[PDB]
């Protein structure tokens, strides 16, 4: 699981991988109320529900 | 001109800021740091080895008992045993055969292989920042390396710079810590002269080719074998080589942050924690005054593409009529999107483009191109990858900016239902007036 | 057994601690710190020395204009006079009568003697303490030297030591310290690169060997005086030269607590300030049981003369019944009184005679040999010298708690008073019971 601050993993004796995520999403920000709403819970899926 | 600014700690991901000077067209400066260095001060507690035992070669009393004199050896230990008849491979050692003894002593030193194989313990205090820095300076890129303690002053093309005080002080070593081969630990070794056997710390020396040795391993010596002429001992292993096949994971490993742990000397690289203070003294000599700028009137945004992909998804075409031929530096109006361009040569009446990274939803922020603001608005969306190898580009949003349409349709509910409410106040105040009116 | 103890960091003032081991004799160990050492970890910042002005001969071209480039040089100041007509001894130089030009160049360069002669600017981070200790063991008088941070447990005669931590961390350097031979001075020095004229730092170098020289001296070339072939200039003089003549007093005169200061390396010695713990592993072979120790009865104590000053001005007779012949340790009951001797050699039923300090008007104690105790009442005089040159050997002085004698007087006035009181209170409940008993 890749948190926001980024994963940083080391396999054998390989150079380090990094991998940061990006905000993908399935959902839209300018269409319909209910897809709008599920782009903006599932980039940031805690303090959405909140303010919601 | 003294220009003061702060940039996050991370390493690679370069910041862009505008020197505003008045009466002079306005610089933009890019600046990225390429290495962050946190090397501590060490104070050598000790040095940890394997040891090794020294057994001479026992004496064998053949009618008489015999007896052994205390030594200031390191860890000498000696016995004298009754009853002893050893057999060497010809017969038996000699004629007394019950009231032979055997003196058996032993004792600790630290092993030749100290010299290439230890563990060195030592006490870290504080840390000397030091920091590497790329600086798109007049077009040109420059590299500066300056103490980040806010104290060294580095002088390149007549600019000054003045790096730090860095704001947090965290550090990836504790107080105490243990450094071997390329590998550096954070434990709590046994304090010197005091250590315990079998484990980290049991043979201890202030130097590698110290003389004095702490030793504490246990060494009993135990009743050799009848018929035999061995010496035997039972002792704690080496705590040294048990540390090293249960040594676990190094800082390199572990650090937060994703700190760089290095060693010869003890180094902590990049660690992406708090943020910079630099201030640059720029001579006048860099500065163009506004009527040698361009001047550019009759500008317009189009933003064919927007993807917050945080690697500069964004791209701008901006149309311009520019009063003459010349450079411009081009700078974002808001800190939601980042323009990668720092400055553009404009002529006549034509279009630039430039590439932004951002976060919004949509795209709506100023640019300020040369001393004039152009208006952009977009339809940006979101990318298809899930994850990349390098960091964002953009900033982080706050709760307003990412609200685009979203905001559009929570300002209709939130005026119809303020409406109703603010209705039925008037209906209100209008019964309370009027039931005053009935008294 | 392991005896846990604080002691104030004071040097040169013994104390006395009780070990008390039920089922064997008290022992008593005198502790005095000879030197309690704080060395701060000194990161050379850099270099300042006296600069060294080079000028190379003027070059004088007759019948045309000379002119010259831009170096590297640290300071390099280069200059162009027009209309000159130098002489020399046998005339005039120059043959072209005017239109002759002086070309005039000079230079800052540190000078050899910045390789004897300079200051070390240092940033001091944290002191590691270590302390000399002279212990009062098994009647001998032993030495052990051990660093004072909770750690370097160190084994003198079997017994161990564990010094400190330091209760406090004050040390007299600030963060940054300037040290010219063997004065140390609490100095705000300039950051390198950005040093002033004619101040401290007007030429800095990382170390003394580097060739990385930064100056800054606003040497300025002036006009050649009216034909001679000089090459005058105006420069700020030598900034460590200005602050040699102006040094002030250095940390060994202005420190608190009566610091000491010494150099190379840069050492606080003999700092009078919180305390030291002191943790002692007694080996068992040191004790001796109740049993063999003599028991002492029949003991009572007298005072022939008793001052209450520093230097031990009391004396104490006291006559004991000795048992079996040996000897045992003497200790203070209470602490306002300190006996100088730790141990004493009682047979028969001689007496013996103690050595006692107090800040008491009115000598009050008891005093505990071979586990028995004894009362030692006195009236103490005060001393005739208004001032001596050591330090107080007994504890303190007194508090609220402790009064001389004649505090009788005290308690006779209170007791007047409260018992005036507690009649008019027993008057008064009388009289409002016989009110509340009405009706
Ligand atoms: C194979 O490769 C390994 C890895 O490099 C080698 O190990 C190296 O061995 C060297 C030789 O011993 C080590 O170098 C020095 O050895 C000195 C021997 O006396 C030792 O004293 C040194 O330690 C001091 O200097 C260090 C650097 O300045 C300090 O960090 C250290 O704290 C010591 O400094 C003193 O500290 C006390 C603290 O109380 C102060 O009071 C003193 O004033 C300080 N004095 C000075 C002068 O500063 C140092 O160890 C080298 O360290 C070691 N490698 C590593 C990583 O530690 C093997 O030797 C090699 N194989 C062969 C065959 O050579
Ligand atoms: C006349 O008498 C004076 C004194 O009365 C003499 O001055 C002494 O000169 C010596 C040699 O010049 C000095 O000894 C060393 O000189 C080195 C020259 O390279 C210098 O580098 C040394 O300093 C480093 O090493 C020390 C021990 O290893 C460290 O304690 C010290 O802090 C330095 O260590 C690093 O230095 C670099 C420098 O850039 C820093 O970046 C690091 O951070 C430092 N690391 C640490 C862990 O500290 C050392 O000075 C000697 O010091 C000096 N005396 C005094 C009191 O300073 C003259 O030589 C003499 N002249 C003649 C002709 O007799
Ligand atoms: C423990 O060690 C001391 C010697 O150590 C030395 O002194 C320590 C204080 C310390 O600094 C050490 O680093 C240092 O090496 C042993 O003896 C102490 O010193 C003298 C030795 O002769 C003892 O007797 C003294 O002798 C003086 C000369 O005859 C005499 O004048 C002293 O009495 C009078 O002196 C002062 C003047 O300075 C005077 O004003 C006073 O009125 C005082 O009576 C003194 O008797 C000391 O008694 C010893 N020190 C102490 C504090 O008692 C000591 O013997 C040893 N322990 C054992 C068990 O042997
Ligand atoms: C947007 O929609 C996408 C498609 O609807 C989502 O992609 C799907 O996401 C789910 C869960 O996030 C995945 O389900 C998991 O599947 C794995 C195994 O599937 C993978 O491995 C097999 C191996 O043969 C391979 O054939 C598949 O193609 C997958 O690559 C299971 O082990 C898990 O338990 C879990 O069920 C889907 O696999 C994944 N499909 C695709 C085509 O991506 C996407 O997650 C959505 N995004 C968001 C933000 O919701
Ligand atoms: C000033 O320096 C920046 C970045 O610093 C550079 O980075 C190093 C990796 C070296 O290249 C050094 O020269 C220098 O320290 C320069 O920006 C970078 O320019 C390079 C090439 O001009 C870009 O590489 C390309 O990137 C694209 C991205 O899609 C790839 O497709 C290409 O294949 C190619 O790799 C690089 O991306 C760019 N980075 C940034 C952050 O802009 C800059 O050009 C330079 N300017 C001057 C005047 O020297
Ligand atoms: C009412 C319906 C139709 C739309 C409401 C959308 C709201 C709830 C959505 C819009 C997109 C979202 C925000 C976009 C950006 C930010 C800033 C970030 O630092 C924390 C999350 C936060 C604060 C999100 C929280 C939830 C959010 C505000």
């Amino acid at each position: 699981t890749v948190p926001t601050e980024g994963l940083e993993v080391t396999w054998g004796n390989n150079e380090p991988y990094k991998y940061w995520p990006q905000l993908s999403t399935n959902g839209t920000a300018h269409g319909h109320p209910h897809e709008i709403i599920l782009y903006y819970y599932e980039l940031y899926p805690t303090m959405t529900v909140v303010v919601v | 001109y003294e220009h003061v600014t702060v940039i996050p700690n991370t390493v690679g991901v370069p910041y862009k800021t505008l020197v505003n000077r008045p009466g002079y067209s306005p610089m933009v400066l890019e600046m990225e740091l390429l290495s962050v260095t946190l090397e501590p001060t060490l104070s050598l507690d000790y040095i940890t080895c394997e040891y090794k035992t020294v057994i001479p070669s026992p004496y064998v009393k053949c009618c008489g008992t015999a007896e052994c004199k205390d030594k200031n050896l390191p860890d000498y230990s000696c016995k004298v045993f009754t009853g002893v008849y050893p057999f060497m491979w010809g017969g038996a050692y000699c004629f007394c055969d019950a009231e032979n003894t055997q003196l058996s002593e032993a004792h600790v030193e630290k092993s030749e292989s100290c010299k290439t194989e230890f563990a060195s313990a030592y006490r870290a205090h504080t840390a000397s920042a030091s920091a590497k820095l790329r600086v798109l300076y007049q077009g040109n890129n420059i590299t500066v390396t300056a103490y980040a303690n806010g104290d060294h002053a580095v002088t390149v093309k007549d600019a000054k710079f003045i790096v730090g005080p860095m704001s947090s002080a965290w550090t990836p070593f504790d107080n105490k810590i243990v450094v071997y081969k390329g590998d550096v630990y954070n434990m709590d070794y046994p304090p010197f002269g005091a250590g315990r056997p079998g484990q980290f710390g049991d043979i201890q020396s202030r130097t590698p080719e110290s003389k004095d040795v702490y030793a504490n391993t246990q060494l009993v010596l135990q009743r050799p074998a009848a018929g035999t002429v061995h010496v035997p001992y039972s002792q704690a292993p080496s705590g040294f080589k048990y540390w090293l096949k249960e040594r676990g994971a190094s800082l390199q490993h572990t650090a937060p942050f994703g700190c760089q742990i290095a060693t010869n000397p003890v180094r902590a690289v990049n660690c992406a924690v708090g943020n910079m203070p630099i201030s640059i003294d720029i001579p006048e000599a860099a500065f163009t005054r506004v009527v040698d700028a361009p001047s550019l009137t009759d500008m317009s945004c189009e933003v064919p593409a927007c993807t917050h992909s945080s690697d500069f998804g964004g791209v701008a075409v901006i149309k311009y009529a520019a009063s003459k031929k010349g450079k411009c530096a081009v700078h974002s109006m808001t800190n939601a999107v980042t323009i990668r361009e720092a400055e553009i040569e404009v002529e006549g009446n034509s279009q630039l483009q430039i590439s932004f990274s951002t976060a919004l939803a949509s795209a709506e922020f100023r640019v300020q191109v040369c001393s004039t603001q152009v208006h952009c608005a977009a339809e940006c969306h979101p990318p298809k990858d899930h994850i990349v190898n390098y960091p964002a580009s953009h900033t982080t949003l706050g709760v307003q900016d990412i609200s685009a349409t979203a905001m559009s349709w929570v300002q209709k509910i939130t005026g119809g239902v303020g409406l109703v409410v603010a209705v039925a106040a008037l209906i209100l105040i209008v019964v309370l007036c009027v039931s005053f009116s009935r008294h």
